[PDB]
């Protein structure tokens, strides 16, 4: 998926300052509160009851982690996300089966938690590269679906 | 257990593909998904949830199976007691020699 | 339908927008611009450069379309019923691109607001334009 | 919601499907089951077989639910409010297959129907379906 | 995109008695007419503004061939649909601002035409090779948007 | 079994609220789903899928519990036997006084 | 006219590029979407929407521009007339010499 040098430049700048702990399991918490069925998979994690339940449940803190280091292997290899992402491409069709419009709900909404943590920093232009990195990670894990 | 069987040699782990989280068999996916607490030769490892186990008191469960660090392993004979909510210990059995180790048993 | 404190949520976010609301409205149709271009064709003659006079214009009469919106959370089928017309009959904007301006605004909101973008309020909002959306897409269905 | 003439068609359509409903339930869900395998993983204890007799029975169940809201059109959401908290609250039936089943049932009809299936009715039913997805979904919103 | 030699044999035996005349026509007819936002891109065809305004305007027939005819090009390529659709995604991207999502529409009411014209012989099989197809030709569509 | 316990009446027919086919219960989902035959003082219902079983010999799962038809209800005594291909069948006890049938007891 | 300059030789036909149904030119893009009727020589040529137009007195608007069917083509000087719904008929003149075409005129 194809960036100016600016914008690689600027999402790379903006990850750095990123907490992976805090930031992956906020995104999953917020899929699994703002998009209710996305509860489906994760029934193994106890209780998803309230927003307070999902946002403070270890296992979504501990899952968004596997998330977000997931997607850092995605900045690491962005001329190369089709195969990053093959071997689990492979486990969200094959052994999970989730429908590939959830990867880019929980792309947006990983587009929302940035937007709330950089406040004025999430510029237009930072946005519309981080929609693209997005879109890609999106893309790769459904390439294993067809 | 006839379900657990052999193991693979990683650099500084032990793997156990059959500890599959993903398991079509409903009984090892609950296992491995509600492990609590794991002991090598008494020695407390820690849930590195997805980091490498390579020398460490570290286990991880995902798609390639139960990776457990070669850090608290002696020469000759270990004990490793997995504990999971639903389910009584299970106690797995293997022999380090001259820096190879290779499957024993495993029994609840 | 909204729940009471979907309506709450939505009423007080919205409540701290207030005089920014043509700021915001102008933020998301630029946020919307850059990310998903093929909506910029929607605008033919319009200057949609960086602090363009026509999309703070424009941001303004959305923003306020909205903050009406917020007022008739009870009955917006009927509150935006002539927008509906105009955005289905005469602009015929593809059902798509509501998602996406949706989208573009709580990343603003989101942005604009720390301290209130709480899941609660995130999933509230984000059902809330999802109704406008239904609303201004309802000459299709 | 449905035009009077939308109504008259999905009622003359739906009409002439008659004794098949159940048969033309379980086609349609035969159909989404091979087209979109993700579909498959709702059904763990069925039978996914091509005679199945789950599948058969699912036929009725779905194809009766239907046959109910062409004679509740005006009442839909209330007629197929107790299936909207099953297929949101317990079964979390994700939006998604909503559309896939609603296509499925389209490509059915179309199927058993030549004579009748005009672009005219074809909207009918295409939006009518939209209308059960949007009630059996409402419940997220 | 991969069939079986089962599915690759099925769809051939029933695109061979396609009226690459007609079909086509019908099938953009049928997605002006259920989802009417359609119309905007097609604007210099004239009247649109009802079944029978669309289902009589020569402009439509013969844009319904052009469809058909791209889809043929689809069949023959399965393999190398990206490439086959590569200048195409071009033009509907950069050039006509199609949304992708359309893609998928305009292959489902294809779908539903085969199903009208072909009656029990698009069976469910049948029909689970040519949504294979369809799904592949709106990802090649949609590869230049990337 | 201490979880089928109480039922309903309806028009010609009765309701186990707590045979649900979408039970949080995995064991009674499970049986819910599976059941191969009913049997009303040795008569054998019919699966109805989702008509009515009003004064029928008929059977319905559904997502209000299970509904069973009272066509073949005598005065007094009588034996449900419900069979399901997962586990041991369900026995039921209840007795019909002037055309009213309370709930005793389920076994297995 | 200062937009149609310029062809290019195919297999039995000759393309027009400048002749662009999707040029940003919405002169030019609305001339060649209503194109109506074009005579080569006099001879009536059709659309074939699609098709080759390989030695035909076919004619095809399409992406690479405007494709002419070289059949009705003389030695010499040829005179093309393409006719719009909106636009005054474009006439076109060009030169087949040893059977290769050379742009000449272009004029409204
Ligand atoms: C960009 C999107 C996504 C990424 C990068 C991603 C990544 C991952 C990773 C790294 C794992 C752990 C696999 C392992 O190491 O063994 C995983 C597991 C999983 N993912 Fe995703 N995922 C994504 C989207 C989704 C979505 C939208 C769902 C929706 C329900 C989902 C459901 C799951 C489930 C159920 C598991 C296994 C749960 C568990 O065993 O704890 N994923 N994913
Ligand atoms: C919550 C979503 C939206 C709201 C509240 C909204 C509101 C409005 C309002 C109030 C107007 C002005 C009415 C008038 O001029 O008489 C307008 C015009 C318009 N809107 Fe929207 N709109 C929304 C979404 C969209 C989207 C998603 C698009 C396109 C992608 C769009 C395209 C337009 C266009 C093209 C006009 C005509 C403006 C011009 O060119 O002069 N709208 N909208
Ligand atoms: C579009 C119209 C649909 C209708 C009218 C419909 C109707 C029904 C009905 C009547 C039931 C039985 C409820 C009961 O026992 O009381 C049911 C159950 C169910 N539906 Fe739906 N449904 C629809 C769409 C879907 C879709 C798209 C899915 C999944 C892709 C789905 C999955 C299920 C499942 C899994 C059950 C439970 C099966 C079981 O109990 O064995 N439904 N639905
Ligand atoms: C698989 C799906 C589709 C295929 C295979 C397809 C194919 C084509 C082809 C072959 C052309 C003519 C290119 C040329 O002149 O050389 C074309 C033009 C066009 N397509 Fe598509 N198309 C598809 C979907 C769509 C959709 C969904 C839309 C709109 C919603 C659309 C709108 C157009 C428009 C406006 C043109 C130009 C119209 C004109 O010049 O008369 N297409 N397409």
């Amino acid at each position: 998926v194809h960036l100016t040098p600016e914008e690689k430049s600027a999402v790379t700048a903006l990850w750095g300052k990123v907490n992976v702990d805090e930031v992956g399991g906020e995104a999953l918490g917020r899929l699994l509160v703002v998009y209710p069925w996305t509860q489906r998979f994760f029934e193994s994690f106890g209780d998803l009851s309230t927003p307070d339940a999902v946002m403070g449940n270890p296992k979504v803190k501990a899952h968004g982690k596997k998330v977000l280091g997931a997607f850092s292997d995605g900045l690491a290899h962005l001329d190369n996300l089709k195969g990053t992402f093959a071997t689990l491409s492979e486990l969200h069709c094959d052994k999970l089966h989730v429908d590939p419009e959830n990867f880019r709900l929980l792309g947006n909404v990983l587009v929302c938690v940035l937007a709330h943590h950089f406040g004025k920093e999430f510029t237009p232009p930072v946005q519309a590269a981080y929609q693209k990195v997005v879109a890609g990670v999106a893309n790769a894990l459904a390439h294993k679906y067809h | 257990l006839s379900l657990i069987t052999k193991l693979s040699q990683e650099d500084g782990a032990i793997l156990f593909p059959e500890i599959d989280r993903y398991s079509d068999n409903k009984q090892i996916k609950a296992l491995t998904q509600q492990i609590t607490k794991v002991t090598v030769n008494g020695t407390v490892y820690k849930d590195l949830i997805s980091d490498s186990v390579k020398d460490t008191n570290g286990w991880v469960s995902n798609m390639t199976g139960l990776h457990l660090g070669t850090k608290a392993f002696k020469d000759g004979e270990n004990t490793i007691v997995i504990s999971s909510k639903g389910f009584e210990d299970v106690t797995i059995t293997v022999t380090k020699k001259d820096g190879q180790i290779h499957f024993v048993s495993a029994k609840q | 339908v909204l729940s009471p404190a979907d309506k709450t949520n939505v009423k007080a976010a919205w409540g701290k927008v207030g005089a920014h609301a043509g700021e915001y409205g102008a933020e998301a149709l630029e946020r919307m611009f850059l990310s998903f271009p093929t909506t910029k064709t929607y605008f033919p003659h319009f200057d949609l450069s960086h602090g363009s006079a026509q999309v703070k214009g424009h941001g303004k009469k959305v923003a306020d379309a909205l903050t009406n919106a917020v007022a008739h959370v009870d009955d917006m089928p009927n509150a935006l019923s002539a927008l509906s017309d105009l955005h289905a009959h005469k602009l015929r904007v593809d059902p798509v691109n509501f998602k996406l301006l949706s989208h573009c605004l709580l990343v603003t909101l989101a942005a604009h607001l720390p301290a209130e973008f709480t899941p609660a309020v995130h999933a509230s909002l984000d059902k809330f334009l999802a109704s406008v959306s239904t609303v201004l897409t309802s000459k299709y269905r």
